[PDB]
């Protein structure tokens, strides 16, 4: 895994190195290579797990979540060479350095052999997004948001940390594999139930549950594009990715332990599907929306079964680069009206037609249409969940309705009727800006032919 | 024209020189762990007349 | 334990007290300090006495020594803050605060 | 088109004495610039 | 929208928790000064000790 | 004062505490704590001014309370049992009042109102000393007689001192007090574990140390002792700031900072012996502590707040006497959670 | 080995150095006077140094090059604005009257440096003492608001409560018609500007507020326009009179030593002179602030520090 | 301001790092031969 | 109330500038044309050329670790033993309840 982790860490000193006008190229070349090479994890096997060293492990869930994360950084500084251009070189060396920073805690978050290791490096991604949040944002409520977004997910995981040094003065071990082996049952007590509740909650937030989002769409909207891009694609997918390598200890509790949270996903999901009907922000309702799923995701890995696992893998990474993709035209839309409201600009299919066009597909990957991995990961999970219990399908045909809607109310406010006579300002849309929608639609539509990359371990 | 480029290029190497790098330390990593190597009660097997191990 | 350590530690307690009070006069509140010194000589004197504890005969005089010293350090203080107001009441020392 | 930054109004928050004052503690006053106080 | 994420959902977790922990503050931080008034509360938690805890 | 003057005084100070910590005998551990209290006072005086006089008079009134109630204690504790030996103090009463004594000594609540008015009144450097050297001898102290204390009144200080500590801090805007409320937040912590792992206890202490040496060191560079002219800070040595705000982040115990270090380990200790409710509310209540390091970051360098005209001539002069030790003092408060297993040394 | 504690430990006493000669003169007067020459003969006679008195540029020359900068990187503001419309919307008057007041602030501890250093005496003109009458003159004409003079009272007391008031204080009176003759002679276009209220108001305050203020604790030389040529007599009249009344005759060894600590690190001499009060005249916001420090910085010798610079010319910098 | 390069500064500096390094290196030494003499294995 | 009004010396915010107005061609990555170019040129060849279709390729051809032709062989031969010999095809039982000792009860 050093093979990885080795040339994230030499970014920097290169960065640091580079001139005052290349540091871009040189960024953008070697995060690409880096992720030519971690695309070599994707070949993962039926057995174990590729266990590397005694510190790290790759399995075939973390697999996908490291190719994806080695592939956003190119795409952020893509996206965040527009808005940096009057900015000197050493905070744009700064800004550098912290994405190459974020790129390498949840690296090595995704492997982490270790829990306590894993807690670390998640609590420890939460400082370079702050940093990121609250200098480079353009708007006054941005600070208020960096304070939420960091002390809801501290709420959570701070009682976390004490169950995790519990459960190793008990089992004697942190160590996935170790505590996988020797599984045993919680018994029905308080204790017990206050252990599954701080285990649980930790993760719980970040996602985050209905109930405890409201620090998310105050975190996007606030952020910088690549703050967004890393929020929505990356650092939602931790808490997932941690309930799915903790859940193996809170059984058989879970099993009457999660209608609270299963109540407020299921009914989460339509609240903010309606939430994203009647939006006065694009950046708002992208938020909600990735609500909306996550609280999707979160029902299917409280379910438990096989294929609630496989629909929340693909869900997971289908989410993230279709929510990257969408904030990306959503920042490329504001860097010309300088406004951020659905309404002001309008009709713009008649002035940037390619523009309208990954609009429409973006929109289209959202609206979850066959045969993407967004459905595949919808259906998966549908049907769990259908299985699970034959009522919950009409919640969620609801939500896959208002789904579409807003989507294509997003499509149609934006794009279509007329255009604004007082905006003048509109340039055509530049070659980077193209060329980042086509990297974030093509691998879409490229892993929809080998679906069982990101179907996980239970494929 | 050389020696200037190099005072402007040798930047680039920096990425791909740790790479090969990681390579070499995860060989190292290997190493260690060699506690049962061809001892499996699954791939116990006779080594071959110009074999000394099963792997690297 | 006989009623004279009982009669000597009350006494202490007292002083401890006052000097706990502050009803105003920091001098009253360095006297009360001084009684709480005074309890603790006669005290440890009584104990080292009544054990014949010989070597620790020196404990009590040099214990005196060093209290009587900071009894002049704090006489010091107190003057300066005279100087710095005219009186010396408690009430005047409220520029500092939590 | 410029990114917000903190003006003399939202300085002036930090300018008390203490965090938002109270009504009791309205009329208390920062300690002088240097921590000298006048002989009165 | 507004009921309950912009208002409610806003009210229990994060505000009462600014609220209460601005009073604590506020109590806390709210001395004016008085030595008397600090070694009056010492006398007391010296004499509250001895009895809880003996 | 006179340069010899100010030498002989740190001397005598540094020569009392090492007294405290290398005597056997409770008398002999009185007068190094006497000697201490002694030549401390014009350390608090060097500037004179009513704020300064003001602070030694709250001091000395305060440490010769704790230092009386102290030898009361021995003086029990010899009645009891006639021994001089620093041991097992052999009688609960004197445990209960050492226990105060030392806690009046260290600062812990409810004896935690002298702390934020002393380092308010002194400067910098005499609050870096106050807040850094005056520490050494009532924890060693604490700890040489740590199987003796009481559980129960040491764990409830240390809670209150924590709490008070977080709850303080939110509302001051001058730095000494915000410090000073850190210090009394530290302090809980660190008392919290004597019962359980004096390691801890002395792991946690240097990493304080640390932390707060850089942190008066980064105040004295920059000559800042309120809110706002810490903000004026970024116009002209940005790397003050950048520092600072990295340093208040180490504080705050995020991870992977060394003010994880303690916290985390002192956590995983006090879950060897069956507490798991305790560490909790002293995490929950040391998010305020980050809250306001949080509000000071904002207000020092993650935001440009508006100059004066006047600190363009500032910016033609450079810092002329320059610190030592500084920018190891950073590293050690900012990097060093990888060799966190080197706190079996002992330390 | 730059003077420090240990210096004074080992050998540096500044009393010695001392001997009567010292007495830091300060020569002022109404504006276009013959305060400068009188000062200049008096520093040529007495054998001390004159140091000219302090423009917007002087802190220019004391760092790195003497060649100044430019009016937006140092002072941010202009006397000939000033002189042309004294109510100027944007502030201009108590920008000056500050940036003005801070660089005397910065002589005055370079000339207090130098003698305690050298032990040889110094000649200046207006100080941070006398310099409010400025002040004054810009608030009863009406040029400045009272919240202005509120914050330059504040900075003065804080910088000037620890500084000795010079020895001794040389006024030259001339008349406000006779002064207005010869602005008048001067032919600079923008001074002809100035009213006959301005000068006389200037006039009074000197009059009223410093004389007998610097009476009680200095001696004071009020002399007249033609009997101020002759510095024969001002020199033996310097000579004649002896200071007793003054702290410097107080004043000690150590107390020498904590005022030559003050004196050099000049950043902590102007610690005081940016304190966080915001009114409208002298308060920069973030991007300004911003933008005009990084044009500094961008200067050919201000990057890094003085001997660290690779473009102006300093040589093995990765052994300094 | 205007000052040379301090040559007895940058020489006290390099023969202290020398020094160290060097006796790093032959403590080093020393432990590994006693280390081995005293478990016996070279 | 002679007060200017103005809180503070500020700058006024500038406006946007245009990269085509000073650039035709410009691919919008940087103002200066020949580092823009080229940004242009290595972004398209890594990301397009190089990543998007090497490594697609190279995922599709990876070899088949998930054992899935093998698990093929190994039901195919056991279903022809099993359907061979008249076996009951899928057993019920996990594991032979011969190696199984469950607890006696006498209840
Ligand atoms: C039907 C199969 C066709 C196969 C032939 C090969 C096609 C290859 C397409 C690959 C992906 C396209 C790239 C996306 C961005 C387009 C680039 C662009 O800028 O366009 C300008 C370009 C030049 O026009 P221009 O005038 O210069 O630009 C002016 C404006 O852009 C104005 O632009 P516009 O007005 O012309 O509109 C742009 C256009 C193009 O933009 C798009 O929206 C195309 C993307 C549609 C997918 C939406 C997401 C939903 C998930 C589906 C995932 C499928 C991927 C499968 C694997 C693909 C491998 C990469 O939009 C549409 O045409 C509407 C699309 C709605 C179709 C809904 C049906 C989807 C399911 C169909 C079955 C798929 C599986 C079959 C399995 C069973 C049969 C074997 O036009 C095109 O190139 C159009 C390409 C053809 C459209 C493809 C639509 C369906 C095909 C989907 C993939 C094929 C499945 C494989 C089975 C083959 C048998
Ligand atoms: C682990 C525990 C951690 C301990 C916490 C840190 C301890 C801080 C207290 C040390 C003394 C305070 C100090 O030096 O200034 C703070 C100092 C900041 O320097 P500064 O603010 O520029 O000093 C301003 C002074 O007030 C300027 O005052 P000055 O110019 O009047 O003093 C003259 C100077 C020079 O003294 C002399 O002139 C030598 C003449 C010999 C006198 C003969 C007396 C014998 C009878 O003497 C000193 O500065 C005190 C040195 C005492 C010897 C310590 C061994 O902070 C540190 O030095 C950091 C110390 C690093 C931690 C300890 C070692 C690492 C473990
Ligand atoms: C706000 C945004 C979302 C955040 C997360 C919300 C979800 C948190 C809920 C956590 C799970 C439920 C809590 C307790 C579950 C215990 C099972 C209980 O519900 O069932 C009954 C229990 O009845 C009562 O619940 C008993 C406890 C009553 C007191 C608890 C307070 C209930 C309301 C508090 C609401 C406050 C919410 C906010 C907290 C900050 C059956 O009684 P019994 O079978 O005999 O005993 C079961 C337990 N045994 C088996 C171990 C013995
Ligand atoms: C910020 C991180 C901490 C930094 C601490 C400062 C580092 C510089 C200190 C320089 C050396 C310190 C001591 C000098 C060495 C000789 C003295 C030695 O002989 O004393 C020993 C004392 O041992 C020393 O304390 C060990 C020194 C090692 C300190 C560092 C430990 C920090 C570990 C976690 C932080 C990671 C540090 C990374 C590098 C700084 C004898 O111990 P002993 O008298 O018989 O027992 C007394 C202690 N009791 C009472 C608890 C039993
Ligand atoms: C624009 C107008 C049209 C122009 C184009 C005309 C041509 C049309 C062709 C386009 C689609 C038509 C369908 C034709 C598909 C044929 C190829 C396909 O069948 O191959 C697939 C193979 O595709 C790849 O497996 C999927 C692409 C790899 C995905 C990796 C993405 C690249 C990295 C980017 C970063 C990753 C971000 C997300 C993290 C996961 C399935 O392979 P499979 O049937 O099984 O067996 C292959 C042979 N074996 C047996 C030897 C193994
Ligand atoms: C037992 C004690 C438990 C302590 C729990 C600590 C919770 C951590 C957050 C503490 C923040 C409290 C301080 C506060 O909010 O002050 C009110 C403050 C006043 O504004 P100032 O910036 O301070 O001043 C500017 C005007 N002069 O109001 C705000 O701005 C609030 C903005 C930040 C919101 C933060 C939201 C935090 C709550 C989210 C969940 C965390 C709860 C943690 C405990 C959970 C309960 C088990
Ligand atoms: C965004 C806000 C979220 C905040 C976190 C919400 C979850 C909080 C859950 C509780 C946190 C601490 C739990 C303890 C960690 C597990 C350790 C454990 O299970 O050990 C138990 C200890 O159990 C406890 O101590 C639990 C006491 C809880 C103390 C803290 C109370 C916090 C508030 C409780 C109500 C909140 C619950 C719902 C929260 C909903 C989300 C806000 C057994 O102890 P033993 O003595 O060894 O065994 C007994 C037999 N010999
Ligand atoms: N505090 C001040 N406010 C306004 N103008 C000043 C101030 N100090 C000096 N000046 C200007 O500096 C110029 C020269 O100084 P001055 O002493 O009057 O004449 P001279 O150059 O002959 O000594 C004059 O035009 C004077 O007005």
């Amino acid at each position: 895994m050093l093979k990885i982790i080795i040339p994230t860490t030499m970014l920097l000193p290169m960065t640091w190195m580079s001139k005052h006008n290349m540091i871009w190229i040189n960024a953008t070349v070697h995060s690409l290579l880096i992720s030519l090479i971690s695309l070599s994890l994707l070949n993962q096997l039926g057995e174990n797990s590729l266990n590397f060293s005694l510190t790290f492990f790759s399995d075939s869930l973390s697999a996908p979540l490291l190719v994806l994360t080695t592939w956003l950084l190119p795409l952020m500084l893509m996206a965040s060479q527009s808005h940096l251009s009057k900015e000197t070189t050493t905070r744009k060396k700064l800004y550098i350095t912290m994405l190459i920073l974020l790129q390498l805690f949840l690296i090595m978050t995704f492997t982490a052999t270790e829990l306590i290791l894993f807690y670390i490096l998640f609590e420890a991604t939460l400082v370079p997004t702050l940093i990121i949040i609250t200098r480079w944002g353009n708007q006054t409520e941005r600070l208020n948001a960096g304070l939420y977004f960091l002390f809801y997910t501290l709420a959570g995981s701070l009682p976390l940390l004490v169950a995790l040094v519990y459960i190793q003065n008990t089992t004697g071990s942190l160590n996935f594999l170790i505590i996988h082996y020797w599984s045993h049952p919680l018994s029905n007590s308080w204790s017990n139930i206050f252990m599954w509740l701080a285990c649980i909650m930790a993760f719980m937030v970040k996602m985050p549950l209905y109930g405890l989002h409201l620090w998310l769409p105050k975190a996007h909207v606030e952020a910088p594009i690549a703050g967004s891009m890393v929020l929505a694609a990356v650092l939602l997918k931790l808490g997932g990715y941690g309930m799915m390598r903790i859940t193996t200890i809170l059984n058989p509790l879970t099993n009457y332990m999660a209608y609270p949270f299963l109540m407020l996903s299921m009914w989460g999901m339509i609240m903010t599907s309606s939430i994203c009907l009647r939006q006065t922000d694009l950046k708002s309702l992208i938020a909600y929306s990735s609500v909306s799923h996550m609280a999707l995701v979160i029902v299917a890995i409280m379910i438990q079964t096989p294929w609630s696992f496989m629909g929340a893998t693909a869900l997971m990474i289908a989410h993230g680069l279709t929510s990257s993709m969408l904030f990306c035209l959503a920042n490329t839309n504001y860097e010309r009206v300088h406004s951020r409201t659905m309404i002001l600009a309008r009709g713009l299919q008649t002035l940037l037609p390619l523009m309208a066009t990954w609009w429409l597909v973006a929109s289209l990957t959202n609206l979850a249409l066959p045969p993407s991995i967004n459905l595949i990961g919808e259906l998966f999970i549908i049907t769990a969940s259908f299985s699970w219990s034959n009522i919950t399908i009409i919640l969620m045909g609801m939500n896959m309705m208002i789904t579409a809607l807003y989507s294509l109310y997003m499509l149609i406010t934006t794009q279509r009727g007329k255009y604004t006579h007082h905006i003048n300002n509109i340039k055509p849309s530049f070659t980077r800006e193209n060329a980042l929608m086509a990297l974030h639609i093509l691998p879409l539509l490229l892993l929809t032919l080998n679906p069982k990359m990101i179907l996980g371990p239970l494929y | 024209n050389v020696l200037q480029i190099v005072r402007d290029h040798w930047v680039h190497i920096l990425v791909p020189v740790g790479f090969v790098f990681g390579c070499y330390l995860d060989r190292r990593s290997d190493e260690k762990l060699t506690a049962f190597r061809n001892k499996s009660l699954l791939f116990k097997r006779e080594l071959r007349p110009n074999e000394e191990v099963t792997w690297k | 334990m006989p009623l004279v350590y009982m009669n000597i530690i009350m006494a202490f307690a007292i002083a401890l007290a006052g000097l706990l009070m502050y009803r105003s006069h920091l001098m009253s509140s360095l006297l009360c300090l001084e009684g709480m010194m005074l309890s603790l000589f006669i005290m440890s004197t009584l104990i080292i006495l009544n054990t014949h504890f010989t070597l620790a005969n020196m404990m009590p005089i040099i214990l005196l020594v060093f209290a009587a010293c900071e009894a002049a350090l704090g006489l010091s203080l107190l003057v300066m803050v005279s100087n710095t107001y005219g009186t010396d009441y408690v009430q005047n020392l409220n520029l500092l605060q939590c | 088109a410029r990114q917000w930054q903190p003006d003399v109004e939202w300085a002036e928050q930090f300018g008390g004495a203490v965090m938002y004052p109270t009504k009791e503690t309205a009329h208390w006053k920062p300690p002088p610039w240097n921590d000298v106080d006048p002989p009165k | 929208s507004s009921l309950l994420d912009l208002i409610w959902l806003e009210t229990i977790l994060p505000k009462t928790t600014s609220f209460i922990q601005m009073k604590m503050s506020i109590m806390v931080s709210n001395q004016k000064g008085l030595i008397k008034l600090y070694f009056l509360s010492f006398l007391i938690t010296i004499m509250i000790s001895m009895t809880l805890f003996n | 004062m006179n340069p010899i003057i100010y030498t002989t005084l740190i001397m005598t100070v540094m020569s009392g505490t090492m007294l405290v910590m290398i005597s056997s005998h409770w008398l002999l551990i009185w007068i190094g704590f006497e000697m201490n209290l002694l030549a401390m006072i014009p350390v608090l005086m060097k500037n004179f001014n009513p704020r300064a006089t003001e602070a030694a008079t709250k001091y000395f009134l305060t440490q010769a309370t704790a230092s009386m109630m102290l030898m009361m204690a021995i003086i029990i504790n010899l009645l009891y049992s006639g021994q001089w030996t620093i041991t097992k103090m052999f009688n609960p009463v004197a445990m209960t009042m050492m226990t105060m004594a030392l806690a009046m000594k260290l600062g812990l609540s409810p004896f935690h109102f002298w702390v934020p008015e002393v380092t308010q009144g002194i400067s910098l450097q005499a609050g870096l000393l106050l807040l850094t050297w005056q520490k050494l001898a009532p924890l060693s102290v604490l700890c040489q007689i740590s199987q003796s204390i009481n559980p129960n009144l040491m764990l409830t200080m240390a809670m209150l001192s924590i709490l008070i500590g977080g709850w303080g801090g939110l509302n001051q805007t001058q730095l000494r007090k915000i410090m000073a409320y850190s210090s009394i937040a530290h302090m809980g912590w660190m008392t919290a574990v004597l019962p359980y792992n004096t390691t801890m206890t002395i792991l946690n202490l240097l990493i304080y140390i640390t932390m707060t040496l850089a942190m008066f060191m980064l105040l004295i560079h920059s000559s800042a002792t309120t809110t706002l002219s810490l903000s004026h800070t970024w116009n002209k040595m940005p790397v003050i700031t950048s520092l600072m705000m990295v340093t208040l982040l180490s504080m705050g115990g995020l991870p992977p900072l060394s003010g994880f270090m303690p916290k985390w380990m002192i956590i995983q200790e006090m879950t060897k012996n069956e507490s798991i409710i305790m560490p909790t509310l002293m995490a929950m209540t040391a998010l305020l502590n980050l809250y306001f390091y949080m509000r000071l970051a904002y207000s020092s360098s993650l935001t440009m707040f508006p100059s004066t005209n006047n600190m363009k001539m500032k910016w033609q002069f450079e810092h002329t006497k320059q610190m030592k030790l500084l920018p190891t003092m950073i590293v050690l408060s900012t990097l060093v959670l990888p060799m966190t297993p080197a706190l079996s040394s002992l330390n | 080995l730059q003077y420090g504690p240990l210096a004074f430990v080992l050998g540096e006493r500044t009393t010695r150095k001392l001997t009567e000669t010292s007495k830091v003169i300060t020569v002022d007067g109404n504006i276009c006077s013959g305060k400068g020459r009188l000062a200049r003969e008096i520093a040529e006679k007495l054998g001390l140094r004159h140091f000219p008195e302090a423009g917007i540029h002087y802190a220019d020359s004391t760092t790195g090059d003497g060649k100044p900068l430019d009016v937006q990187l140092s002072g941010n503001c202009s006397l000939e604005k000033f002189y042309d419309d004294p109510k100027s919307n944007d502030g201009n008057s108590y920008r000056l009257q500050s940036w003005l007041y801070a660089s005397r602030l910065l002589q005055y501890a370079d000339a207090l440096e130098h003698l305690l250093s050298t032990g040889q005496g110094v000649v200046l003109e207006r100080s941070i003492y006398s310099d409010f009458v400025f002040l004054e003159a810009m608030y009863r004409q009406g040029f400045i608001r009272k919240q202005c003079v509120e914050h330059y009272n504040e900075v003065k007391k804080v910088t000037a409560c620890e500084y000795l008031p010079p020895h001794v204080v040389v006024y030259v009176d001339v008349p406000v018609p006779e002064i207005q003759s010869r602005i008048q002679k001067k032919g600079n276009p923008h001074e002809m500007k100035i009213t006959a209220a301005y000068l006389q108001d200037i006039e009074n305050a000197y009059k009223k507020t410093f004389l007998p203020e610097m009476s009680e604790k200095c001696e004071v030389l009020q002399y007249s326009a033609r009997e101020a040529e002759d510095a024969e007599k001002v020199v033996e009249d310097i000579e004649y009179l002896k200071c007793d009344k003054g702290p410097w005759p107080d004043q000690d060894d150590r107390t020498f030593h904590r005022l030559r600590m003050l004196v050099q690190n000049k950043l902590e001499v102007l610690n005081y002179t940016t304190i966080p009060v915001y009114l409208p005249e002298i308060t920069i916001g973030a991007h300004q602030s911003d933008r005009v420090f990084q044009k500094f910085t961008e200067l050919p010798g201000r990057k890094y520090s003085p001997g660290y610079n690779e473009d102006v010319g300093d040589k093995w910098i990765w052994l300094k | 301001p205007h000052g040379s390069p301090d040559w007895l500064k940058v020489g006290l500096t390099l023969g202290t790092s020398v020094f160290l390094w060097i006796y790093l290196i032959k403590q080093h030494k020393e432990d590994v031969l006693e280390y081995k003499r005293r478990n016996g294995l070279e | 109330p002679p007060e200017p009004t103005i809180r503070l010396q500020e700058d006024p915010d500038p406006e946007d500038e245009n990269l085509y107005e000073k650039n035709p061609d410009s691919h919008g990555y940087d103002k200066d044309p020949i580092v823009d170019l080229w940004n242009m040129r290595v972004v398209f060849f890594f990301g397009f050329s190089i990543v998007l279709v090497l490594g697609s390729t190279f995922v599709a051809y990876l070899p088949d670790y998930r054992m899935q032709e093998w698990a093929r062989r190994e039901a195919e031969r056991l279903v022809k033993y099993r359907e061979a010999n008249g076996l009951p095809l899928m057993e019920s039982n996990c594991f032979d309840p011969n190696k199984i000792q469950l607890p006696e009860d006498e209840d």
